[PDB]
């Protein structure tokens, strides 16, 4: 039996609905996502690190010349200097006054600490939404993590849900994130081997142990002074660092739809957008028949309080005579108001109390208890707190807060010109054949 | 089987693909002889070729449909207001070039 | 210098073009690909493979009763079975004739070839292209695999390339795929637990080493037959051979545009599909003066051999003469002729025997040598097999093979109807103002 209903996408706040077939008995839906999951397909580029300027020793040949032998480093400077007069602290090293010659070599390699601090560089596309659900069907409760997708479906006790896919395809995430230390940013990073000095990514590896960097920090080599043993270099800074000094905030900060980035796998959780439709597929032997459930008769429902708060703040006491003892199933047909729970035991004599939740000053709402349907009606009243520290359980429906006095007002202004108009226009038809008549 | 120009390929058993690519060679002479190009043209580009005579066919038939059209109305124009005289005595040239009586 | 340029995509064939800067010399670049693949993103769902009925033995109770108690094996059935009288090989096993029990309990668990014989359900969605480029720009050749986004470029002495994307979205892989043995079959499995009896997927192991499987094998218990110890059950059988039984061929044999499936990255080869979009960023040094090239002065072409074979079946003659001898870029702007070799070394006053490639019967283009424009014309003839094993090496430009003849038989039978129809005209209206210079006359 395909029942085909759709759920707004909000963890915490339960889902309440029931299964209305023709003759049988009603059967309860009740459904609270606990955790919503979104999580893109994210792929690894490169790594950046702080660099580490490796510098060679200096190759000091007295009286003679040198020759430049590549290594093959990443950003190797190799430039050789005449005309040295170097020094130990055991005196002069060479003897000469002129044609002494020295080797400077500078590379560039990852820190020493690149295992624990660096940042990833991926690419996010394709989210796949998981949420965490609590469904209870007809007193068969489950606890289980569904994929909602528009199948994968959950199967207890033979019913087959399948929860649809999301109604937007709305992502937190850029083309482009990095992941720094816990910490999630839409952040254009350049291309691997398109890197520049002084700026994110001027070392790139491609694994954190990959083994061959690209390096392009503007690395240059400078003379060394007049009677020294030093490689002097001149090299623009370090862009991780300037990275992290630049570092507009994290994407659990910026996120719109209240989203909570987290990062065991990239995903954010609990974004207030969008709704999941569900798929009910109900086999035949869970309705039972109506004989064996209680029914009412000659059941009344008045309203004790009524707030037009966020959260449940209205009372109606139900007055019922029962044919049996026995627990069924309230509900509220529109979304008019929103019940607290989604059942109610019964006594055969007794009064039933349902706290219900609802934006409307004056609410004419019909309830349905366990096969009747009474008529709810009243009056509620402003609340005192301007401010909640919990989302809205109810509907904002058009027209909900008219206030009846306003009703009235709308209704003299709207229809009173109507009936001058008309009663205008009857004139006008009156006197021309009023005037027709005379000029017989 | 049928090979066209963007390829084709079988396998027999546990032998490798073989590919194989026609190219065009159609039969009939490009060259002369107009009911041999058209063999041509039919075995090398079968659709574009009827399109390609059926519009021709009608362009022709069009252009000499309404040449004989124009001619026989300026041959009207030209001899009624020489019919129209009850004497009837056509100049000698316009008999030659109308075709007069 | 920004050049941009367009490369079909289609392995094998080498590509190649020149750069002329307006007042310098012409720089060739040619690209021939090799390996072009086709790599999608892979997400695997669960295996399968041949179920094992497993049986525990009967539990056998002389005057008793036995109970049912269950473990949650795998579609784990069981069943008491009342008023049995056992045999075993050393006479009977009890000594009551009626309220005797014995209890059968089946389970299904997987094969024990589980591991080397299986079959893995994957989706795939948004694939990821990657070619292995030959580049040679200005006589100095990488060997790169290129990524074929349209970014992460290959860099060498100090030329930027960035091959873009590929024109199409076509990918051969479905939103669903098996693989079995080597060989990728797009096959619309059912998701886990939705597996049905008697087909692929009655067993869905989430992993090779789940340790947890779902299982609906429609196993079914059995009576034992009177006197003897088994547990007959009665289930649909191993819907993974089933599977196999049934098998619509492979990928690789049914693939659209060619394509060569295979199987540890999942991938697709050489798939000819799309063009490559190129971007060239040419650093100003690589760009050598006029005069530091050969120049030619009164240079002529004719045409030796001209088939318009698939291959480079045209071989076109150059005289000559140069005050210098250096190599030089040969180049056709248009697609009329597919040149084979992208330079020729030159002596002062020799001669040029170059290789080209077309699809026309009377080839019309304007050669470029080395800053030059020379006229190569012919009239090619047709090629002595009718199918080759090769593909093809040049571009059928429309109007290619029209045949001068039937130039001739367009020109009269639809020029000359336009003729008789402007005479007919000019007739027409010289008759008109006849007529009325006619009745001037009053």
């Amino acid at each position: 039996y395909e029942h085909a209903t759709t759920m707004p996408s909000q963890a915490g706040i339960s889902y309440n609905t029931i299964v209305n077939r023709a003759g049988y008995a009603p059967l309860p839906i009740s459904i609270t996502p606990t955790k919503i999951k979104l999580i893109p397909t994210v792929n690894l580029e490169y790594v950046t690190c702080h660099y580490k300027t490796g510098m060679d020793s200096p190759a000091i040949k007295c009286c003679g010349s040198q020759e430049c032998t590549p290594t093959y480093r990443p950003d190797e400077q190799c430039k050789v200097f005449t005309g040295v007069y170097p020094f130990m602290w055991g005196g002069a090293y060479c003897f000469c006054d002129t044609e002494n010659t020295q080797v400077s070599k500078a590379y560039v390699m990852k820190s020493d600490d690149c295992l624990a601090d660096h940042a990833e560089a991926y690419k996010a596309h394709t989210a796949s939404v998981q949420a965490f659900l609590n469904i209870t069907v007809g007193e068969h409760s489950i606890v289980t993590t569904v994929y909602v997708n528009g199948e994968t479906p959950v199967n207890f006790n033979g019913v087959k849900i399948t929860a649809g896919p999301l109604s937007t395809a709305w992502t937190p995430f850029d083309r482009k994130i990095v992941q720094y230390a816990g910490e999630i940013y839409n952040y254009d990073f350049p291309e691997y081997g398109a890197g520049q000095p002084g700026a994110f990514g001027d070392i790139q590896s491609r694994t954190v142990s990959s083994s061959d960097l690209y390096a392009n920090t503007n690395l240059v080599l400078q003379r060394p002074k007049a009677g020294a043993i030093h490689v002097p270099y001149t090299q623009a800074p370090s862009g991780f660092e300037q990275w992290k000094k630049d570092k507009a905030p994290s994407l659990k900060f910026t996120a719109p739809f209240g989203c909570e980035i987290y990062t065991n796998p990239i995903r954010a959780e609990n974004c207030a957008v969008g709704s999941i439709p569900l798929a009910f597929d109900i086999p035949d032997a869970l309705f039972t028949r109506v004989s064996e459930t209680p029914t009412l008769s000659a059941a009344e429902c008045t309203l004790n309080e009524c707030v037009y708060s966020s959260d449940f703040g209205g009372i109606a006491t139900v007055k019922y005579s029962a044919s049996k003892s026995g627990k069924c199933a309230v509900h509220v047909p529109s979304g008019t108001a929103t019940l607290k729970e989604a059942a109610v035991e019964l006594t055969e004599q007794g009064s039933a109390t349902i706290h219900f939740s609802t934006a409307n000053i004056h609410p004419e709402f019909r309830l349905q208890i366990c096969t009747s349907y009474v008529t709810c009606k009243g009056d509620c009243h402003p609340p005192k707190d301007h401010i909640v520290t919990h989302p809205q359980y109810h509907a904002q429906t058009f027209t909900a807060a008219v206030s009846k006095t306003a009703w009235t007002w709308l209704t003299s202004l709207l229809g009173g010109s109507a009936v001058i108009i008309i009663i205008g226009l009857v004139l006008a038809t009156i006197v021309a054949m009023y005037v027709l008549t005379n000029q017989k | 089987f049928t090979v066209t120009e963007k390829g084709w390929e079988f396998v027999w058993g546990n032998h490798p693909p073989k590919r194989f690519w026609a190219q065009e060679t159609a039969p009939g002479n490009p060259h002369g002889l107009p009911h041999e190009v058209i063999t041509h043209y039919y075995h090398r580009y079968p659709m574009s070729t009827i399109l390609g005579l059926s519009i021709c066919a009608a362009i022709a038939t069009v252009s000499v449909a309404a040449s004989t059209w124009l001619f026989c109305r300026s041959r009207v124009a030209c001899l009624t207001p020489y019919r129209l005289t009850p004497n009837a005595r056509i100049p000698f040239c316009l008999a030659v070039l109308c075709c007069a009586r």
